[PDB]
């Protein structure tokens, strides 16, 4: 639902890069270029951002 | 029945509860005192008024039930069994049990016992009892207990107890020692902090 | 602790034949001089919320000086098998200090009925045979004046067994059988 | 409201309530195997 | 590299990202045991009660398997002792019990 | 006994006898508020 | 073929990944209980019973339930636990409460009370249990 | 822990079975029931 | 019934379905408790008549969308009355209609006698007579109806806003408290209050409309409204948005 | 072991309670078995 804190494979901190990744995508970076700028070199970490679905954004549209 | 005195000695400084007993007991050993076994005093409570039942190990078969200012019954161990059988009828209270467990040191006709009233699982405090078996008379054997205490206890030596109370030729009793223990226990339970 | 069950068989002897029974018991029983005890017993009942009042029996030996009061609790009858031919009750026996009356009253137990029992006690092995004449006590507190509840004397055979194993009743039945021609000791239910 | 002799729920036939024992074999629910009853037919009846 | 020893594995492993799914079948929901549990009213046989302790069906195929094994005692245990043991008093003269 | 209205999210005390219904909203779906008893989670 | 524990359509999972939430899941189970006043004097009511008031009860602790007979959200529930305390008046009042699955061990997620299509009060209790891959 | 095997008490295994009984049903390995020569069953968790 | 424990309460167990003495643990009863059930985890003339009455009750209830709980209460009431047999001379349909009315009253959502008659072939007079007889037979009673009981249904059927419904309820309750409508039927008072609120709000409903929904003649509504009109500003809620000022409300 | 006359039903056996045990439903409403209901039928008809 929300970006995982750690990369499942190697445990790299990945939970603080979702907003920056979206900002780069808005800034017109390709997905790979944005991942490289964020510093995710291992494809295990790149998978976290590339394959993430942020369902929490839509879940917040329902009144509490 | 030999005149006895029990007092609580604060651990002081940062000395751990156990660390202070270890040191106080070594100080007693440094009186030429020789260990003469082990002593366990386990007491349970009832919220009925309030009932107390205590049993020193020094007395092998007796169980003492004390009703505050009211009379103390010295009874056999089957008394605890009667108490348990009544239990459904009886009140129980909530984990107010208090126990002091420590070594017994004998110094030429004086038995000194230093123990940590461990409440439940956690120790807090210290009880010292000095008994004199030869001294049947009491209330004026205070000079003796006081001199011996100033010898080893030094500071925090008690200025008597009220169990001696009114001056009388009344002999000291095992009930009186139990009343001293009950006042000491009420103080540990409530001293707090 | 294990519990102590008391096996009791109760029977009566008229006064005229008391001498014959005394001589007979002395012969069958162990060769000990007769006890000739005299005692005062007061029963205390606890009127709590539960309907059944706890009954504790307190006994003081007036005849024997310097002997402690005895406090006992007697359980409900556990008799079941017809073959046992004995009354079984749970029992706890505790010696108590003289300040027993005050402790019980402060606790809340209330004195109910008082009796004075005088008679002879004889024993064979574990078995104890007590022959006594119950005396009613009148006046609110005292033992100076007593009236006889009956001309006859109750005879009770009691064993305080540890509750381990059984056949304790069988031994009792055999001993009771010998006194049966002189006096019919049988298990009589307390009810009526 | 109690078992009656000669009725369908005859206490003789077995145990009625779990905390009870039948009057015939004095056995509890597990021990008692149940005992048969009978009905007298005023007229003979064929067996299917 | 072998995790236990750190030595290079002689063969080169085929490794990469693949999309896997966790099925609803968890061992937690499927594990169940029965040991001297509740029984029903008439059959006096096992039935699940307040748990998954309804036991396992010792079917005809299992009966035939134990027959082939020749374990007569075990078969009798499974079908009689484990399921619904019972004893009755029967008259020798007339076979009907009473 | 506090219940939260499912529509307007209003807390209201309700007894065991009175009907379950929002005091002001009229909405008939109620949710119990989280228990005051504190539950410990191991962050594993 | 690392250690032979993946043989025959088996799989070896990374315990560290599982610890990091890998393939972790929620299991929500919903229990619905309705109180029905059907019968001359056979009525059901949600309430926490007492070991003496009712005709019969169980050793299971009923302290979890609230004054309304419903377990509050956020309370851990394991086997032999009462989530809904119901009493059906005996034609005393017999205990008609409902329990959970013994294996199940979760937290009461959401408790709602409403009137069903029949107009009878009923409660839906969603219990949440976390399934870590194992 | 749920499943049990009834072991007959022998002087060979008296001490081991006593230790298992002391452990009881609470902590595995332990025991669930004790059956006397009378054939009666005693529940260890109910009677500690 | 622990043999060694006279009068011992044996605790039930779910693991094995047995009752065990708690002080010794002895298992009294092997599998005796039946945890599966204990733990929840040619027709006779009388019965045929009862079945027909139940079918009629269900039909009448569905005509006005009454809940199944009210239907069940009506069925129980009809069973009691029918077995009591003090109304054996009265029609089963009339008994069923009166039982339905009593069930609504007891459940706290009363329906007017006219409302029940609209769904029942039995007339209002017969329904009322059977209702009185049923009350006497059951030796029970029904709480007196109040104006607020019918406000929800009447306003919803008139499609009035929630504010208008609240205003009408407050007006009727305050009028009853002030005793401006002594002896007047609660339905008539509620209809008059609803008319006042509707005329004071944007959604205006005619006397004929309100009478049609409420079962009350427009003339009766006129009488009640005339009784409550002088004190309309007092009756109206303080925080009410008057589309038509209370002074300019219709005078009739 | 088998006489032809015995084939005709003159005395009808009544199964024990264990064969057709009474069930409890909706509280304490004892639900008599189908065998109990049928036995009630034969009892009524036989008495009539
Ligand atoms: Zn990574
Ligand atoms: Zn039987
Ligand atoms: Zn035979
Ligand atoms: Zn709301
Ligand atoms: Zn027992």
């Amino acid at each position: 639902m929300i970006i995982p804190v750690r990369c499942f494979t190697c445990g790299k901190i990945v939970g603080n890069k979702w907003e920056a990744y979206l900002g780069l995508l808005q800034a017109e970076y390709t997905e790979g270029d944005a991942l490289d700028a964020l510093g995710l070199k291992r494809y295990c970490c790149r998978r976290m951002l590339l394959a993430h679905v942020d369902l929490i954004e839509k879940l917040l549209n329902y009144a509490p | 029945m030999g005149v006895t005195c029990v007092s609580q000695m604060p651990v002081a400084e940062g000395k751990s509860v156990q660390q202070t007993v270890e040191l106080l007991t070594r100080k007693l050993e440094m009186l030429g005192a020789e260990k003469q076994g082990t002593f366990c005093v386990d007491c349970e409570t009832y919220h009925t008024k309030l009932m107390y039942v205590m049993h020193n190990s020094e007395y092998p078969l007796s169980c003492f039930a004390l009703f505050e200012n009211g009379p103390c019954l010295i009874a056999d161990t089957n008394f605890d069994v009667l108490m348990v059988k009544l239990k459904g009828f009886f009140q129980s209270a909530k984990a107010s049990k208090i126990e002091t467990r420590g070594t017994r040191y004998q110094y030429c006709d004086f038995l000194v016992k230093v123990g940590t009233v461990t409440m439940g699982p956690s120790a807090r405090g210290i009880s010292v009892e000095v008994e004199y078996g030869p001294c049947v008379v009491a209330s004026d054997c205070w000079s003796l207990l006081l001199e011996f205490l100033q010898s080893f206890l030094g500071s925090h030596t008690p200025g008597a107890p009220a169990v001696f109370g009114n001056r009388h030729d009344a002999v000291y009793g095992p009930a009186d020692t139990m009343v001293q223990y009950m006042e000491l226990f009420n103080k540990i339970r409530k001293q707090q902090q | 602790t294990i519990n102590m069950m008391e096996y009791l068989l109760q029977g009566s002897v008229l006064d005229h034949s008391l001498e014959s029974l005394i001589h007979r018991l002395r012969g069958l029983c162990d060769n000990m001089e007769p006890e000739t005890f005299l005692d005062h017993e007061m029963v205390f009942l606890l009127k709590g919320q539960q309907a059944s009042p706890f009954v504790l029996r307190a006994r003081r030996s007036m005849d024997r000086a310097g002997a402690p009061w005895h406090l006992r609790y007697l359980g409900q009858p556990e008799m079941g098998d017809k073959n046992r031919h004995a009354l079984v009750r749970n029992c706890v026996d505790i010696a108590t200090s003289e300040n027993l009356t005050d402790f019980l009253m402060e606790m809340g137990f209330r004195m109910d009925h008082e009796f004075v029992a005088k008679g002879h006690l004889f024993r064979k092995g574990i078995m104890k045979i007590m022959v006594y004449k119950i005396f009613r006590i009148l006046v609110p507190g005292n033992t100076d004046s007593t009236e006889a509840l009956s001309l006859s004397y109750l005879v009770e055979l009691s064993v305080v067994a540890p509750a381990g194993q059984d056949m304790v009743s069988d031994d009792m039945k055999n001993f009771a059988e010998q006194l049966k021609p002189l006096v019919h000791l049988e298990k009589i239910d307390p009810k009526r | 409201g109690r078992p009656k002799l000669g009725g369908l729920m005859d206490p003789r036939q077995g145990v009625i309530e779990r905390t009870g024992r039948c009057q015939t074999c004095a056995g509890n629910m597990t021990e008692c195997p149940g005992h048969f009853g009978h009905i007298e037919l005023a007229k003979p009846v064929f067996h299917v | 590299y072998n995790g236990f020893t750190g030595r290079k594995i002689t063969s080169q492993i085929f490794i990469g990202p693949t999309y896997y799914q966790r099925l609803k079948h968890m061992v937690d929901d499927k594990i169940h045991s029965r040991a001297r549990g509740p029984i029903q009213i008439l059959n006096r046989q096992p039935m699940e009660g307040r748990s998954r302790d309804g036991g396992l069906r010792f079917g005809e195929m299992e009966r035939d398997c134990q027959i082939a094994h020749g374990a007569a005692q075990f078969l009798r245990e499974r079908l009689f002792e484990a399921s619904d043991p019972y004893q009755v008093h029967v008259c020798n003269l007339c076979g009907i019990m009473a | 006994m506090i219940y939260i209205c499912g529509e307007c999210h209003t807390e209201n005390e309700i007894k065991s006898r009175d009907p379950i219904r929002c005091r002001e909203c009229g909405y008939r779906i109620m949710y119990k508020k989280r228990t005051k008893r504190l539950v410990v989670f191991d962050a594993r | 073929s690392y250690t032979g524990y993946n043989q025959e359509d088996s799989v070896i999972m990374n315990r560290s990944a599982v610890d990091r939430g890998f393939f972790r899941s929620v299991f929500y189970r919903s229990y619905k209980e309705q109180e029905s006043k059907k019968g001359f004097d056979q009525e059901e009511v949600f309430e926490k019973p007492t070991r003496e008031t009712c005709q019969g009860m169980r050793h299971a602790i009923y302290d979890k339930l609230d004054d309304d007979g419903l377990i509050a959200p956020g309370v851990r529930v394991s086997g032999d636990d009462v989530i809904i305390g119901k009493t059906v008046t005996l034609p005393t009042k017999r205990d008609c409460s409902t329990f959970l699955r013994t294996s199940e061990t979760g937290i009461v997620d959401q408790v709602m009370v409403t009137l069903n299509q029949e107009g009878y009060k009923f409660c839906k209790i969603r219990v949440r249990s976390v399934r870590i891959p194992q | 822990a749920n499943m049990t095997f009834a072991e007959i008490v022998t002087p060979f295994n008296i001490d081991r079975l006593q230790e298992l009984v002391r452990r009881g049903n609470s902590q595995y390995p332990g025991a669930k029931y004790i059956i006397r020569d009378n054939g009666d069953r005693i529940d260890l968790r109910f009677h500690p | 019934t622990c043999p060694n424990h006279p009068d011992a309460i044996l605790v039930e167990d779910y693991r094995a379905g047995d009752m065990i003495c708690p002080e010794c643990g002895l298992v009294v009863g092997d599998r005796v408790i039946d945890v599966g059930s204990e733990w929840r985890t040619t027709m006779s003339s009388s019965d045929r008549a009862m079945m027909n009455a139940f079918k009629e009750i269900t039909t009448m209830a569905d005509r006005i969308n009454l809940p199944r709980n009210i239907v069940d209460r009506t069925n129980n009431l009809f069973k009691q009355v029918y077995e009591q047999k003090s109304l054996k001379g009265r029609a089963n349909d009339a008994i069923a209609s009166a039982c339905l009315y009593i069930a609504c009253r007891q459940e706290g959502v009363p329906r007017t006698f006219k409302e029940i008659c609209a769904v029942s072939r039995i007339s209002k007079k017969e329904i009322g007579r059977c209702f009185k007889l049923i009350l006497k037979a059951l030796e029970t009673s029904v709480d007196l109806i109040t104006t607020g009981d019918f406000m929800s249904r009447f306003c919803s059927n008139l499609c009035l806003p929630k504010q208008v419904q609240m205003a009408a309820t407050h007006i009727a309750r305050k009028a009853v408290e002030l005793d401006l409508v002594p002896g007047r039927s609660p339905i008539s008072v509620a209809a008059a209050a609803i008319y006042m609120a509707s005329q004071a709000s944007a959604e205006k409903r005619t006397q004929k409309e309100i009478g049609d929904i409420a079962g009350v003649a427009d003339v009766t509504i006129r009488q009640s409204y005339r009784l409550i009109y002088p004190r309309a500003p007092d009756l109206f809620p303080t925080d009410f948005k008057f589309d038509t000022p209370v002074d300019k409300l219709p005078q009739l | 072991y088998a006489r032809p006359e015995w084939m005709i039903v003159t005395v009808l056996p009544v199964p024990p309670l264990s064969v057709r045990p009474a069930v409890v439903m909706q509280g304490s409403a004892r639900n008599q078995d189908d065998l109990t209901h049928k036995l009630a039928d034969i009892v009524k008809i036989n008495n009539q």
